[PDB]
C-alpha cells in the first residue's frame, strides 16, 4: 500500500489529479453558470 | 499394453500414473516444462493429472447422464415426457428448454452457481494447501476433507466411505480402470456433442440407426455423401 | 482473537496487519488496504459508521416496509423524500443545510478524537471530562453508553463483534434493497412475501431485469 | 464421396501410391530428408508396431498429401472437362 | 527439440518500484538531479536492449509488452464498439446509407461545442465519422445496437485476458530464450492458426452469417426483419431458400463437387450494383482460399516430427557465385537480434499498409463504402501514413540493428559484410538516380510553370503540348480490363473498375469509375518515385554508415543515438544514424504529402462526383488533366480551390476541423525553433532564469537545462509531423465533407 502510495506521490499521478480536479471544476462552473463573460452577481 | 507409445517421451516419465500409455507427441509432462518454484504456468505434471482426472470424472458423470434419460425413456422406466434429449433439457434453448420443472433454469443456475462455487473453491484451496480444509469450521464435518498425499484420491470417510482399495495392488488396479473409463467417457461426450450437431438427434437414435442400417445411417452419410 | 480463527476462505493466509485483534477480522483483504495502522484506524472508524448508519437506515426501511403492508400510510423507501418534503414543515434546502449544521459539531469531535484520543473529553465542551473519552478508536463510550455492559472485556468484544457482523448484514441488506427494488418496483417486504409465497417461480429471474431476455425462446 | 466413383478411384490411388511410395524410397519421410534425394536419418517417434519407419505423423502427413493431391487433380481434370 | 521452456515466478508482483521511476537502468537508478534525467526516464523507458545484457530477460519484456499492446488495441476496439453500440445513428444508417451520414462521437454541450454534432441524419446529432466502421459492421452482418454491445463486452474481456497474460507471462510464467528462438515453431503456429485458421473462420462468419444478412439487406428488406445469424447457423430452411446449395448439406465439401457450391462461393469480379462494394460470396472464396493456402504454408518447416525445411539449411544452401557465403550468417542474426526482426517486420508491415491504402481505394471492400468519399480518402490517407512511419522505423531499427548486434565474426563474407563493403556505390548511386530523378520530375514541373507564365502553351509538358503520356501503365490498365476476356475467363467481370468498363454508382454518386492517366499523373508518379528514392537514400545511409565511415571511423562506438562529435572535420552535427532516421522523417513526410494530394485531386476531379441524366458531374469538374502540371495549379486549383470549406467552417458542425486546421498550421509553426538554433542559447536562456528564481529563493532543486540536441531534434521532428498530418488531416476532411 505505502508502495502504492508512493506510486501516486510521483509527479505525473499528482498532475493528473490536479488536471482532473480543476477541468472539473472548470466545467461544472462553466455548466452550471452558462457563457460568463461580464462579472455581475 | 501402450495405446500407441511414441519414442522420445517416455525419458521424462516413470510408471507411476495409472494410465501411462507412453502417448506425448507433442510433449507436456516433461518437468524441464514450467520449472522453477510458485505457482508458475498451467502446463506442470502435477495440475496436469489433476485435470486430467476431474475432465474424466465430469465427462463420466456427462457420459451417464446423457445415456440415463433415452434409454430409460426407451423403456417404460422414466415417462417419456422427461426423457428429452439431453441438449434440450435446457442447457442450451436454442436446442429446447424442458418447461416442466419445478424451477426457472436460471434458478437452478444460480443454484448450483452456490454449491458447485462452494465444492470447487475449496477443492481450489485444499489443492494449493492440502488438508487446510479440515482445519477450519465448515459445519462439524470437517474430518471428511482431510484429504491425503495426492489431490486427484483424497479419500477419507465420505470420499472412500466403501474403504476400496486397502492394498496397493487393487488400488492401482481401480486408479487405471477408472482413468480408463475416464478417458472413454471423455470420447464418448465428444462424440455426443459431434452427434448432436450434426444429427438433432439423442444418442441412443444415432446408436439405433447405425445398428438398423450400416451401410445408410453412418458418419458419410449424415455429412450428405455417400 | 486471532491464530487459527475462521478466515474469509479456507486454507487462506490471513495478512500480517490483520492479526485477529479487531472485530470481524476474517483476514479478508485483496487490495491490501489499511496496511498502515492510521490508514488501519481511519478504515476502523469508516466501517463503524457506515455499519451503524447502514442498520438504522435499514430498520428505518423494514419498520416503515412492515408497517406498510399491515396498513399503516406509510409510502415506500424509495422516493419517501418527495412525500416526506410535501407533508413537513420544514423546506428542502433548510433541511440539508440543518442537517449539515447539526451534524458538523459530532463529525468534528468524531474526527479530531480519532485524530486525538481522548482530547474530546478535557471539559471543553459544556465541562465534561469523564464523558466524550474515546475507550477504544472507533468505541468512544462514556456518554453513548448510558447502562454499562461494555466494562466485561469479554462482553465487550462479543458486542464489537456482534455488532460489525450485524453492520456488514445491513451493508448487504441496503445493497439488496437498492438492487431489487430496481428490479421489482416494490417494497422489500413486498419482495419478502413474494417470495415466500412462491419461492420455486418468484425469484431474481423472473422479473425481467438481472437476467436479460433477447430471444424469449 | 460415392464409392465407386472415379473422382474417389483417382484420389484413393493417389493416396496409396503416396502411402506405399515413402515405405521403399522416393518421398521424404522422417528417416529419409537430404536435398535431393534420401538419406539415412533416426526415428524419435516409435511406429507403434510398423516395421521402418512409418509412424503416425508419417501416414498423417502422406495421407494429407494424398488427399490435397487428389482434390486438386479431380478439380483440374474436372476444369478441363474430364471427372 | 522443440518444447515449452519456461521459468517459474521470475519477477515478484511488487509496487516497490513503482515508488522509484528510473530503475531499469543504472544510470537512472541514482535518482534525479537534473531535468533531462526527467526525459531520460521517459526515452530509455522501452529500451530493453540497454538495460540488460541478457536476451532471455529482453524477450520476456516483448512478449509482455507485446500482450500490453494487444489489449490496449482490443480496449480501443471495444471503445470503438460500445460508441456504435449508444452515442450512435447505425441502426438508423441501416435504413438509408445513402442520405444519412456516419455518426459515432456525440459531444456534451458545455462552451458551446454543441454545434458539433451536426445534423447527419435519421434524427441524430453527432461528429460525421470516417473510419467506416459502419460499412464494416454492414459487412459483418451487425443489425441492431445488441450486437455492437455483445462485441464491446467481449472485447474488454478480451483485453483483461491479455493484460492477465501479459502479467502471467512475465511474473508468473515466463518463457526462456529456447521458446523464443524456437523460429520454425513460431512460423509454422503463425502461418497455420494465427492467419490460416482466422482466414477460415472469418471465411466460415461470412458463409454462414454475413452472406445471408447482407443479400438480405441488399434485397431491400427492413433491418428489424432479417432473421438474426443464429436463426441462419440452425436452421438450414432460411439459408436453403436463400442458397440452393446448403440445402445438400456438407454434401458438395466431402464429396469434391465444390462446383455445386457456386452460388454462395462466386468469382464475379467488380463492385456489387446494389450497394458499391465487393460481392461478399467473392470475400467468402477469397478468405476460404488464403486459409487453405496459409494451412499449406504452415507445415513447411521441421519442429518435431522430421519432416519439414530447415530455415538454416534453406539460408546454407541458397550461395550463388557473385556473393561469396550465401545467406550464412543471417539466421544466427536474426534468431539473436531483436532489432533485425523489427526492422523486418516494420518493412512488410509498412509495405502492408501501402498495399491496403491502395486496394481499398481501389476495391472497396464494403457495402456503401465507395459513396462515402470521406470514408475512403481518410482510410486511404491513414493507412498511407501508418505505412509510411512504418518503414521509417524499419531503417532506424536496421540501424539500431547495425550500431548494437552487429558482430564482425559472425559476419565475413556474407551478404551484410559485402553490402557494407560496398555502400559508398551503393549510395553514390542512389544520390545520382536521386538527383535525376528531381531534375527529370521537379524540373519538368518548373519548365511547365515557367512558360506558362511565358505565354507559351505549346511549349509544356502537358496533354496538350508535349503528351508524355504513361505507356507502360496505360497498356497495363488495357490488359487487365481484359483480364477476365482470356486470361481469367472464369471471372465474370474485371478485378477493379479502374482498369476500364462501365461507371458504378450509388444513390446518384459516383462508387466507381475509370481512372484515365496522362501526362501530369506520369509527372506525378514520377515525382513519387523521386521522394521515394530520396528517403530510400537517406535511411540507407544512415544504416550503411552507422558503424563507421571515413569522416568517422569510429562511430559505432559512439552509440546508435548520439548527436554529433564535434565541430571536428568541418564539424559532425547529425552525423549518427538516429540523426539520418529524423531527417527522413521530414522526406517521408513529404512523399506521402504529395501522394495523398495527387490521390485528392485525382479523385476529386476524375472519380468522384455525382450521376445525372447527361452524364458524371465530378466535384472539381476534371482540372487535373490541365491543372496538376505545374506547380501554380497545385496552388491555386487544389490548394486555393479547396480549403474554402475549411475556413468558412466557422459556425457550423465542421468548425472544429478549421480550428484544429489553425491550430495544426501553430504546431507546424512552434516545431521550427527546435528544428533551428541550437542548446546553448537555451541553456543560457534557462541560467538566467535560474537567476531570476535564485532571487525569490524558488530556484528547484531539480536543476533545470535545456533540452539534447537530438531532444530537440525529436521534438522538433515530431511536432513538425504533427503539425503537418493535422493540417492534411482537417484540410483533407472538411473538404470532403462539406462538398462529399
Ligand atoms: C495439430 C496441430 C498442432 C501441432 C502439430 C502443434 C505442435 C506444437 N505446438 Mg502448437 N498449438 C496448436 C496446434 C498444434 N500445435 C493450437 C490449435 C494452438 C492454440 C491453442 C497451439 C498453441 C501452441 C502454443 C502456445 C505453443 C505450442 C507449442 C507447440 C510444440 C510443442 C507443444 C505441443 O505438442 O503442443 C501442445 C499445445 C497444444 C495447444 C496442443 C494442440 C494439440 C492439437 C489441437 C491436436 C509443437 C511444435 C509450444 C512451442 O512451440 O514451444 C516452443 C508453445 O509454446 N502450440
Ligand atoms: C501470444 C499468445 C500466447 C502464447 C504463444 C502463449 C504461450 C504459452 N503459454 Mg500462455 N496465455 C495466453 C497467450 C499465449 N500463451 C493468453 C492470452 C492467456 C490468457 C487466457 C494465457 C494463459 C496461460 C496460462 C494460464 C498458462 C500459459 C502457458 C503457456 C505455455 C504453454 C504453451 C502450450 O503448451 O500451449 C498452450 C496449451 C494449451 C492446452 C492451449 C489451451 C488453449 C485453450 C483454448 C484454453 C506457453 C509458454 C502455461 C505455462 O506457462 O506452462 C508452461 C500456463 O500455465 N498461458
Ligand atoms: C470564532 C472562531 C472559531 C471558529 C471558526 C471555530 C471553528 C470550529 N470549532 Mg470552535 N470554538 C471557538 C472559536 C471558533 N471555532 C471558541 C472561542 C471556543 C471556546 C474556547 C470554541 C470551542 C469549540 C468546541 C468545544 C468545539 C469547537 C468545534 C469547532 C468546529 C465546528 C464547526 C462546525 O461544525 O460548524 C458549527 C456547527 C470548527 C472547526 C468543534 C470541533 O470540531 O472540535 C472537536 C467542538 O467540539 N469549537
Ligand atoms: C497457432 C497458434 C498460435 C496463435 C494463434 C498465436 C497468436 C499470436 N501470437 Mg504466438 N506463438 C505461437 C503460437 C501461436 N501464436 C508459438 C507456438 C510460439 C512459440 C514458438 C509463439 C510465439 C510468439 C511470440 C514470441 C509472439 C507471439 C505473438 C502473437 C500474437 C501476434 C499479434 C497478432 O497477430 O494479433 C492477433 C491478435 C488477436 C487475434 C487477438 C486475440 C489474441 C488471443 C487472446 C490469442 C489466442 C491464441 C493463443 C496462442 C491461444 C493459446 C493461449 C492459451 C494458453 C490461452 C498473436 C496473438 C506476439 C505477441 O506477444 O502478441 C501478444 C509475439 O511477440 N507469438
Ligand atoms: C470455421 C468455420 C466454419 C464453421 C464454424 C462452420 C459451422 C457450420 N456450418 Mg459451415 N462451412 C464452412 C466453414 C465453417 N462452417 C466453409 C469453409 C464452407 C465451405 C463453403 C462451409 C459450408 C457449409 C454448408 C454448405 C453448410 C454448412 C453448415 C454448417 C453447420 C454444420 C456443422 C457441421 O456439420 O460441422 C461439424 C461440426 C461438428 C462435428 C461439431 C463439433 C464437435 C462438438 C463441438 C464437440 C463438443 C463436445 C463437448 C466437449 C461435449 C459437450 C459439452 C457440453 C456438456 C457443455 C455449422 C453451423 C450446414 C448448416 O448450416 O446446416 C446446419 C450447411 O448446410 N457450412
Ligand atoms: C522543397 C524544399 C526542398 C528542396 C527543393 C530541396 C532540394 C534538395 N535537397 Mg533537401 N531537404 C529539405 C528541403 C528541400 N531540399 C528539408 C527541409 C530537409 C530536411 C529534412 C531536406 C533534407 C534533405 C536530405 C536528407 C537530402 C536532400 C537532398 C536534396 C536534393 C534533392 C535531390 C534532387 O534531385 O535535387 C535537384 C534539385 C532541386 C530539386 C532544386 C530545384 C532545381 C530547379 C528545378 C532548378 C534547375 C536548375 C536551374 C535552372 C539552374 C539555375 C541557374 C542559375 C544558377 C543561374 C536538393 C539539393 C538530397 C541530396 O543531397 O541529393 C540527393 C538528400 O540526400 N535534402
Ligand atoms: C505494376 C505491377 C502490376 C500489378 C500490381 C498487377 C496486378 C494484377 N494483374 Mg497484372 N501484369 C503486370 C503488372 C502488374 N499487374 C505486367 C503484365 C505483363 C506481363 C501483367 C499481366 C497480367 C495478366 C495477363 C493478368 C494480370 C492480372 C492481374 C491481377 C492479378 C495478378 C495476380 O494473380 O498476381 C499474383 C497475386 C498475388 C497476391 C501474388 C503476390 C505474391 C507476393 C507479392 C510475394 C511474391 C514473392 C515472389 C514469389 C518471390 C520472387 C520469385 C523470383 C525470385 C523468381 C492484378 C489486378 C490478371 C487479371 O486480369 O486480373 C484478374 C491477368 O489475367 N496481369
Ligand atoms: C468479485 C469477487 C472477488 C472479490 C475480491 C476478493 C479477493 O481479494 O480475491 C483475491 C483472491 C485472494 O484469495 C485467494 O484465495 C485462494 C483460494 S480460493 O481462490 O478462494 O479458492 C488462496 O490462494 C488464497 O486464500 C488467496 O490467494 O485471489 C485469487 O486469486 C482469488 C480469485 C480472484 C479472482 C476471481 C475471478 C472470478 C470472479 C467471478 C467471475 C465470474
Ligand atoms: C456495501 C457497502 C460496502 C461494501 C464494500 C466492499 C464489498 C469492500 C470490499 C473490499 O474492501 C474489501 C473487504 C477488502 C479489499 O482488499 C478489497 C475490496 C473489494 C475493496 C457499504 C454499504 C453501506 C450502506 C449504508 C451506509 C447505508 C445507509 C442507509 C441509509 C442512511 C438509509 C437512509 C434512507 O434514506 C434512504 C436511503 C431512503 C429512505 O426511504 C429511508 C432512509 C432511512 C431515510
Ligand atoms: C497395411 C497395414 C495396415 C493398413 C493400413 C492402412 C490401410 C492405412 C491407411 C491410412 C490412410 C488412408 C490414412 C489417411 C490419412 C488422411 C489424412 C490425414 C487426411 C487429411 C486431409 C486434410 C488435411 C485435408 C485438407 C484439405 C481441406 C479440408 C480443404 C482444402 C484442401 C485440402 C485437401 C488440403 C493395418 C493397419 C491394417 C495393419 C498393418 C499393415
Ligand atoms: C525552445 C527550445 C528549448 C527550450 C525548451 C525546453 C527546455 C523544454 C521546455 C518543456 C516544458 C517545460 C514543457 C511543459 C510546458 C508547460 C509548463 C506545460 C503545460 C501547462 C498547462 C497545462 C498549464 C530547448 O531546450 C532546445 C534544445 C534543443 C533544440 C531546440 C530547443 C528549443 O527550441
Ligand atoms: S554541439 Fe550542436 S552545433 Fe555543435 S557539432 Fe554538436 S550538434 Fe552540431
Amino acid at each position: 500500500m505505502k508502495d502504492f502510495t508512493t506510486y501516486l506521490s510521483t509527479a505525473p499521478v499528482v498532475g493528473l489529479g490536479w488536471a482532473i480536479f480543476t477541468s472539473g471544476l472548470l466545467i461544472e462552473i462553466n455548466r452550471f453558470f452558462p457563457d460568463p463573460l461580464v462579472f455581475s452577481f | 499394453l501402450y495405446v500407441g507409445s511414441d519414442a522420445a517421451a517416455l525419458k521424462y516419465l516413470d510408471g507411476t500414473l495409472p494410465g501411462d500409455y507412453g502417448f506425448d507427441p507433442l510433449g507436456l509432462l516433461d518437468p524441464t516444462v514450467s520449472n522453477g518454484q510458485g505457482a508458475g504456468g498451467f502446463v506442470n505434471p502435477r495440475w496436469l493429472q489433476y485435470s486430467e482426472v476431474i475432465h474424466a470424472r465430469w465427462a463420466m458423470l456427462g457420459a451417464a447422464g446423457c445415456i440415463a434419460p433415452e434409454i430409460l425413456g426407451k423403456a417404460g422406466v422414466i415417462p417419456a415426457e422427461t426423457a428429452v434429449d439431453w441438449f434440450r433439457t435446457g442447457v442450451i434453448p436454442p436446442a429446447g428448454v424442458y418447461k416442466d420443472f419445478w424451477a426457472d433454469p436460471f434458478t437452478l443456475f444460480f443454484i448450483e452457481v452456490v454449491a458447485i462455487q462452494f465444492a470447487e473453491l475449496k477443492r481450489l484451496q485444499d489443492y494449493k494447501n492440502p488438508g487446510s480444509q479440515s482445519r477450519q469450521y465448515f459445519l462439524g464435518l470437517e474430518g471428511l476433507f482431510k484429504g491425503s498425499d495426492n489431490p486427484a484420491y483424497p479419500g477419507g470417510p465420505f470420499f472412500n466411505f466403501a474403504n476400496f482399495g486397502k492394498t496397493e495392488a487393487e488400488m492401482k488396479k481401480l486408479k487405471l480402470n477408472e482413468i480408463k473409463n475416464g478417458r472413454l467417457a471423455m470420447l464418448a461426450m465428444f462424440g455426443y456433442g459431434a452427434q448432436a450437431v450434426i444429427t438433432g438427434d439423442g444418442p441412443f437414435d444415432n446408436l439405433l440407426a447405425h445398428l438398423a442400417d450400416p451401410t445408410g445411417a453412418n458418419l458419410i452419410t449424415n455429412l450428405g455423401g455417400k | 482473537a486471532g491464530a487459527d480463527r475462521p478466515l474469509w476462505s479456507p486454507g487462506s493466509q490471513p495478512p500480517a496487519w490483520l492479526d485477529g485483534s479487531l472485530a470481524g477480522d476474517y483476514g479478508f483483504d485483496p487490495l491490501h488496504l489499511s496496511e498502515e495502522p492510521e490508514m488501519r484506524k481511519w478504515m476502523v472508524q469508516a466501517e463503524l459508521v457506515h455499519a451503524r448508519w447502514a442498520m438504522l437506515g435499514v430498520a428505518g426501511i423494514l419498520f416503515t416496509s412492515i408497517a406498510a403492508k399491515n396498513g399503516a400510510p406509510f409510502p415506500d423507501w424509495y422516493d419517501a423524500g418527495k412525500e416526506a418534503i410535501k407533508t413537513s414543515p420544514a423546506p428542502l434546502g433548510s433541511l440539508i443545510f440543518t442537517e449539515l449544521l447539526l451534524f458538523g459539531w459530532v463529525e468534528t469531535k468524531r474526527l479530531y478524537d480519532l485524530r486525538n484520543p481522548g482530547s474530546q473529553g478535557d471539559g471543553s465542551f459544556l465541562g465534561i471530562t469523564d464523558g466524550l473519552k474515546g475507550k477504544e478508536n472507533g468505541y468512544p463510550g462514556g456518554l453513548f453508553d448510558p447502562m454499562g455492559m461494555s466494562k466485561n472485556e469479554a462482553s465487550f468484544k462479543e458486542a464489537k463483534v456482534k455488532e460489525i457482523k450485524n453492520g456488514r448484514l445491513a451493508m448487504l441488506a441496503f445493497v439488496g434493497f437498492i438492487a431489487q427494488h430496481h428490479a421489482t418496483h416494490k417494497s422489500p417486504i413486498d419482495n419478502l412475501v413474494d417470495h415466500v409465497a412462491d419461492p420455486f417461480h418468484v425469484t431474481f429471474a423472473t422479473n425481467g431485469v438481472s437476467v436479460p431476455h433477447f430471444t424469449e425462446f | 464421396g460415392f464409392i465407386g466413383s472415379p473422382t474417389n478411384l483417382i484420389m484413393v490411388a493417389s493416396t496409396g501410391a503416396c502411402l506405399f511410395a515413402s515405405r521403399f524410397g522416393l518421398a521424404p519421410s522422417v528417416r529419409k530428408v537430404a536435398q535431393p534425394l534420401k538419406l539415412a536419418d533416426r526415428e524419435v517417434i516409435q511406429t507403434t508396431g510398423d516395421p521402418a519407419g512409418f509412424t503416425a505423423t508419417d501416414v498423417l502427413a502422406m495421407g494429407a498429401a494424398g488427399h490435397a493431391i487428389g482434390v486438386g487433380i479431380v478439380l483440374g481434370l474436372k476444369g478441363i472437362g474430364q471427372l | 527439440k522443440v518444447k515449452i521452456a519456461v521459468d517459474r515466478n521470475p519477477v515478484e508482483t511488487n509496487f516497490e518500484k513503482w515508488a522509484k521511476p528510473g530503475h531499469f537502468s543504472r544510470a537512472l537508478a541514482k535518482g534525479p538531479n537534473t531535468t533531462t534525467w526527467i526525459w531520460n526516464l521517459h526515452a530509455d523507458a522501452h529500451d530493453f536492449d540497454n538495460h540488460t545484457s541478457d536476451l532471455e530477460e529482453i524477450s520476456r519484456k516483448v512478449f509482455s509488452a507485446h500482450f500490453g499492446q494487444l489489449g490496449i488495441i482490443l480496449i480501443w476496439l471495444s471503445g470503438m464498439y460500445f460508441h456504435g453500440a449508444r452515442f450512435s445513428n447505425y441502426e438508423g444508417w441501416l435504413s438509408d446509407p445513402t442520405h444519412i451520414k456516419p455518426s459515432a462521437q456525440v459531444v456534451w454541450p458545455i462552451v458551446g461545442q454543441e454545434i458539433l454534432n451536426g445534423d447527419v441524419g435519421g434524427g441524430f446529432q453527432g461528429i460525421q465519422i470516417t473510419s467506416g466502421f459502419f460499412q464494416l459492421w454492414r459487412a459483418s452482418g451487425i443489425t441492431s445496437e445488441l450486437q455492437l454491445y455483445s462485441t464491446a463486452i467481449g472485447g474488454l474481456v478480451l483485453a483483461a485476458a491479455c493484460f492477465f497474460a501479459g502479467w502471467f507471462h512475465y511474473h508468473k510464467a515466463a518463457p526462456k530464450l529456447e521458446w523464443f528462438q524456437n523460429v520454425e515453431s513460431m512460423l509454422n503456429h503463425h502461418l497455420a492458426g494465427l492467419l490460416g485458421l482466422g482466414s477460415l473462420a472469418w471465411a466460415g462468419h461470412q458463409i454462414h452469417v454475413s452472406l445471408p444478412v447482407n443479400k438480405l439487406l441488399d434485397a431491400g428488406v427492413d433491418p428489424k426483419e432479417i432473421p438474426l445469424p443464429h436463426e441462419f447457423l440452425l436452421n438450414q430452411s432460411i439459408i436453403a431458400d436463400l442458397y440452393p446449395s446448403f440445402s445438400k448439406g456438407l454434401a458438395p465439401f466431402f464429396t469434391l463437387n465444390w462446383a455445386e457450391y457456386s452460388d454462395f462461393l462466386t468469382f464475379k469480379g467488380g463492385l456489387n450494383p446494389v450497394t458499391g462494394g465487393l460481392w461478399l460470396s467473392d470475400t467468402a472464396h477469397h478468405h476460404l482460399a488464403i486459409a487453405v493456402l496459409f494451412l499449406v504454408a504452415g507445415h513447411q518447416y521441421r519442429t518435431n516430427w522430421g519432416i519439414g525445411h530447415s530455415i538454416k539449411d534453406i539460408l546454407e544452401s541458397h550461395k550463388g557465385p557473385f556473393t561469396g557465403n550465401g545467406h550464412a550468417g543471417l539466421y544466427e542474426i536474426l534468431t539473436t537480434s531483436w532489432h533485425a526482426q523489427l526492422a523486418i517486420n516494420l518493412a512488410l508491415f509498412g509495405s502492408l499498409s501501402i498495399i491496403v491504402a491502395h486496394h481499398m481505394y481501389a476495391m472497396p471492400p464494403y457495402p456503401y463504402l465507395a459513396t462515402d468519399y470521406g470514408t475512403q480518402l481518410s482510410l486511404f490517407t491513414h493507412h498511407m501514413w501508418i505505412g509510411g512511419f512504418c518503414v521509417v522505423g524499419a531503417g532506424a531499427h536496421a540501424a539500431i540493428f547495425m550500431v548494437r548486434d552487429y558482430d564482425p565474426t559472425n559476419n565475413y563474407n556474407n551478404l551484410l559484410d559485402r553490402v557494407i563493403r560496398h555502400r559508398d556505390a551503393i549510395i553514390s548511386h542512389l544520390n545520382w538516380v536521386s538527383i535525376f530523378l528531381g531534375f527529370h520530375s521537379f524540373g519538368l514541373y518548373i519548365h511547365n510553370d515557367t512558360m506558362s507564365a511565358l505565354g507559351r502553351p505549346q511549349d509544356m509538358f502537358s496533354d496538350t503540348a508535349i503528351q508524355l503520356q504513361p505507356v507502360f501503365a496505360q497498356w497495363i490498365q488495357n490488359t487487365h480490363f481484359t483480364a477476365p476476356q482470356l486470361t481469367a475467363p472464369n471471372a465474370l467481370a474485371a478485378t477493379s473498375l479502374t482498369w476500364g468498363g462501365d461507371v458504378v454508382a450509388v444513390g446518384g454518386k459516383v462508387a466507381m469509375m475509370p481512372i484515365a492517366l496522362g501526362t501530369s499523373d506520369f509527372l506525378v508518379h514520377h515525382i513519387h518515385a523521386f521522394t521515394i528514392h530520396v528517403t530510400v537514400l537517406i535511411l540507407l545511409k544512415g544504416v550503411l554508415f552507422a558503424r563507421s565511415s571515413r569522416l568517422i571511423p569510429d562511430k559505432a562506438n559512439l552509440g546508435f543515438r548520439f548527436p554529433c562529435d564535434g565541430p571536428g572535420r568541418g564539424g559532425t552535427c547529425q552525423v549518427s544514424a538516429w540523426d539520418h532516421v529524423f531527417l527522413g522523417l521530414f522526406w517521408m513526410y513529404n512523399s506521402l504529402s504529395i501522394v495523398i494530394f495527387h490521390f485528392s485531386w485525382k479523385m476529386q476531379s476524375d472519380v468522384w462526383g455525382t450521376v445525372t441524366d447527361s452524364g458524371v458531374s465530378h466535384i472539381t469538374g476534371g482540372n487535373f488533366a490541365q491543372s496538376a502540371n505545374t506547380i501554380n495549379g497545385w496552388l491555386r486549383d487544389f490548394l486555393w480551390a479547396q480549403s474554402s470549406q475549411v475556413i468558412q467552417s466557422y459556425g457550423s458542425a465542421l468548425s472544429a476541423y478549421g480550428l484544429m486546421f489553425l491550430g495544426a498550421h501553430f504546431v507546424w509553426a512552434f516545431s521550427l525553433m527546435f528544428l533551428f538554433s541550437g542548446r546553448g542559447y537555451w541553456q543560457e536562456l534557462i541560467e538566467s532564469i535560474v537567476w531570476a528564481h535564485n532571487k525569490l529563493r524558488v530556484a528547484p532543486s531539480i536543476q533545470p537545462r535545456a533540452l539534447s540536441i537530438t531532444q530537440g531534434r525529436a521534438v522538433g521532428v515530431a511536432h513538425y509531423l504533427l503539425g503537418g498530418i493535422a493540417t492534411t488531416w482537417s484540410f483533407f476532411l472538411a473538404r470532403i465533407i462539406a462538398v462529399g
